[PDB]
């Protein structure tokens, strides 16, 4: 970690470095490592939309319902940006849908606050 | 108020710009050679606006940092008609970075563009204004475009600045820094352009998918709707009409407040690429399909906001009296969705010449407060990435301070709040 | 004054890889070359050498990038160095040093980014505090009649700044008085009657800041040619303006 708490896994999962992720995880890098803001490598992977990274993170036991300082879970971030394939994979690994951020808007309240007709279909199917 | 200088910047700018010049050159009876082969004289009545005299050449400037689209346009069907000297294309690209186009490598090329801009302006009897096509989610059209706007603004402070800005969406391009670029670009258009047509790609995609029933829409499927919409909103400018003749008269009728100059265009009927839709829709149909959300080029529900000003343009031989009855009806039957404190805010024009392929068409231009939904959508994606400062090193590495992101985010939310402010104002 | 400080010498510190780098087709080279001499040579000093040092060679390479460089980033860091020079070199910009940067700063007031307009104005203020109205007065009036609306409002605001801190030497008949109505009040009226509102708003202040210095009855003659409306916006600032 540095002055922010970011690990090589955070930054590899953020900027789509799959080969760097698979290697760090083979040699035992903490998947649930949080930075100073509570962001896990799964948070940043769901944010940028690296599907292959999101699955590899989960396959090593990634906390799928972790919360950062702002109260967002990887399901919130995969939804706000519209990475629908990642939205599915999270739910298929037990992503809780009722998580409320500091503002109180859940995953379904974000599919509504932006009128995402695509997301509303998957979010309850 | 006569001649209009057209500019296309970036990948998307030169794409929809070349497709727009194909459309109007045909409507004005101009073949790729530049010669006139039309029949009616109304085509040549106001050809001086977009074209120059030859021995007809478009008054268009083509800009991009990447020379890729330079050759894709010249290899196009109408690529031989543009002036060779009007191609201003740099060496390196923009990498879909607003800061590279606006601050770094676009500023190194912008002086070359203003030299071509000046050239086309000196040969104008009376320059009416400028017209820009670009994408807000890109790097060159977003970054270098807003720089070109602010540069033209300081050199031509008396001319209208009009833009055709397309909005990024996850349903099309998968680049994640597009909310950054669009937020930084909207932060410029709100303070530099006199009028801006919002062309949402999420709306264009939903139209090709849910209305034209195309499973996998391509950019040609999307740019077909853009060229049709651009041809309609420019009809009154190139054909001898009475209402909204020049750029300023249109802006004086459509922009009640300076920052609220973001228009929600519509068009009917929604045709496909080379399909069969012969039967010219009736006037009551053209009016119903004009005022719906399924024909808006912007992902906003007009039911969620109020229309400040409205400009409707009908094309084709039809009963002008039957048009007034319909345009009156939709107003007094949906009076809650029209601002009371602006009397006669809806204005309808008629043009005898239809677009090539149809007998009756109708183009909608609305200054609705529902356009805040579009900015709310972009502002949500912007903050989601910005809270984690993802990819910020792109823009800081090109000189931008982190504060510039906070300001552009703040001014966009101010623009949203203002659109809500007049959505709640009453008459009493 | 606390200006008994030892004058340090900084014209030696300039590395050989500078005049080549500051004249490069790569923006990074020009930005880094200006920034290093700003942060490492000009920043950690407070009193420069007034004698046996000709900074005019360095000042004109700053004006070249201020006026002509397209990289707005370098324009900012270069104008800051000008402000630092004339600050740390009190009573140095007699004529050549003051004029080598004045008109490039006025021309570059076109830039609208607040950080850049802040840097160029603060340097224009710093060159004015040591050259009150040498070239400034005569040269500032020229750029209030410039074609660009942005350089009109900024050069007009800049006169108000110098006009505010106008203490002169006295007793009377200074360069301002003999140009009061022949040129100065005429250039201000063009701003007062500009087509744009924010521009006129600058001239309203600038006119009211002028009536603050010279008796308000002395300028009642050009006041009557003005609209009764423009008279109330001018009297508006007269209550707020002082010095
Ligand atoms: N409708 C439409 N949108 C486009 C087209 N090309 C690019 N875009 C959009 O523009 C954005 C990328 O900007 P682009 O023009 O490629 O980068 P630029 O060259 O720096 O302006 C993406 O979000 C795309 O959705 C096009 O042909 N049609
Ligand atoms: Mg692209």
């Amino acid at each position: 970690t540095d002055a922010s708490g970011l690990t090589p896994l955070h930054l590899a999962a953020t900027y789509g470095h799959l080969e760097i992720v698979e290697v760090l995880l083979k040699h035992g890098a903490d998947v649930n490592a949080i930075d100073i803001m509570g962001s896990t490598p799964l948070h940043l992977a769901a944010l940028i939309g690296h599907l292959e990274i999101v699955e590899v993170l989960l396959k090593h036991g990634a906390d799928v319902n972790a919360v950062d300082t702002w109260g967002d879970t990887p399901l919130h971030l995969a939804a706000i940006m519209g990475h629908l394939e990642i939205v599915e994979v999270l739910l298929k690994h037990g992503a809780d849908v009722n998580a409320q951020d500091k503002f109180g808007k859940t995953a379904f309240d974000i599919s509504i606050d932006n009128g995402n007709e695509d997301l509303a279909e998957i979010l309850q199917k | 108020m006569r001649e209009i200088v057209h500019i296309q910047a970036g990948q998307c700018g030169n794409q929809i710009g070349a497709k727009f010049w194909e459309v109007i050159s045909d409507e004005h009876g101009i073949d790729p050679t530049g010669s006139y082969h039309g029949d009616s004289d109304l085509q040549l009545e106001r050809i001086n606006v977009y074209y120059n005299e030859a021995a007809y050449v478009p008054r268009a400037i083509l800009v991009d940092l990447e020379p890729g689209t330079m050759d894709s346009v010249r290899s196009g069907p109408f690529g031989q008609i543009f002036r060779p000297d009007n191609f201003v294309f740099g060496q390196s690209g923009a990498g879909n970075n607003w800061a590279k186009g606006h601050y770094t490598e676009g500023a190194e090329l912008v002086d070359s563009v203003l030299d071509v801009v000046r050239k086309e302006s000196e040969s104008c009897d009376c320059l009416q204004g400028f017209q820009l096509t670009h994408s807000l989610g890109g790097g060159t059209g977003s970054g270098m475009g807003t720089l070109l706007i602010s540069k033209i603004r300081e050199e031509y402070p008396d001319r209208i600045m009009n833009t055709f800005s397309v909005v990024p969406s996850p349903k099309v391009s998968d680049t994640v820094v597009e909310p950054y670029n669009a937020t930084l670009s909207v932060h410029q258009l709100v303070e530099n352009t006199d009028e801006t047509y919002c062309i949402d790609n999420e709306a264009l995609y939903d139209i090709c998918f849910r209305t034209l029933k195309l499973t996998t829409p391509t950019y040609g499927d999307l740019n077909h709707l853009v060229s049709a919409t651009m041809s309609g909103v420019t009809t009154c400018l190139r054909f001898p009409g009475q209402l909204n003749a020049d750029l300023r008269k249109l802006a004086v009728n459509m922009v009640p407040f300076p920052r609220l100059h973001f228009f929600m265009p519509g068009f009917a009927p929604l045709t496909s690429r080379g399909s069969q839709q012969y039967r010219a829709l009736t006037v009551p149909e053209l009016t119903q399909q004009m005022f719906d959300a399924k024909n808006m080029m912007a992902a906003c529900d007009p039911r969620h906001g109020r229309y400040l000003t409205v400009a409707a343009v009908f094309r084709g031989r039809m009963s002008m009296k039957e048009v007034d009855e319909q345009m009156l009806n939709v107003q007094n039957k949906n009076s809650s969705y029209f601002v009371e404190w602006i009397p006669n805010n809806v204005k309808t024009a008629v043009c005898d010449i239809p677009p090539r392929g149809l007998k009756m068409s109708a183009t909608f231009i609305g200054n609705s407060t529902a356009i805040q939904e579009l900015f709310k959508r972009i502002s949500e994606q912007f903050t989601a990435m910005f809270r984690r400062k993802a990819f910020l090193h792109w823009y800081t590495g090109e000189g931008m301070d982190e504060m510039e992101f906070t300001e552009a985010e703040s001014n966009m939310n101010d623009l949203v709040s203002e659109y809500q402010q007049y959505q709640d104002a009453t008459a009493d | 004054p606390f200006e008994l400080l030892p004058p340090s010498v900084i014209l030696d510190k300039f590395p050989a890889d500078f005049q080549t780098r500051i004249s490069s087709t790569k923006w990074k080279d020009r930005v880094e070359a200006l920034e290093e001499i700003h942060n490492n040579v000009l920043k950690p000093v407070k009193k420069l050498a007034h004698k046996n040092q000709d900074y005019s060679d360095y000042l004109r390479v700053l004006a070249n990038v201020i006026q002509k460089d397209a990289n707005v980033q370098a324009v900012t860091i270069a104008a800051n160095s000008v402000q630092l020079l004339c600050n740390s070199l009190r009573s140095n910009f007699t004529r050549s040093y003051g004029a080598i940067v004045l008109v490039p700063l006025l021309e570059r007031t076109k830039e609208k980014k607040p950080s850049v307009n802040e840097a160029i104005c603060s340097a224009l203020d710093a060159v004015a505090t040591y050259c009150g109205f040498d070239d400034c007065l005569e040269e500032t009036l020229n750029y209030m009649k410039h074609k660009t609306p942005q350089v009109r409002i900024e050069c007009t605001k800049f006169l108000t700044r110098m006009l505010q801190g106008w203490k002169s030497d006295g007793p009377l008949q200074n360069q301002l008085l003999f140009k009061l109505l022949p040129e100065v009040t005429t250039a201000v009226l063009k701003i007062v009657n500009d087509t744009q509102p924010t521009t006129r708003n600058t001239g309203f202040e600038c006119f009211a800041t002028l009536m603050k210095l010279v008796g308000e009855r002395e300028l009642a003659d050009p006041l009557e040619k003005l609209d009764n409306l423009k008279k109330k916006k001018i009297y508006e600032y007269y209550e707020k303006v002082e010095v």
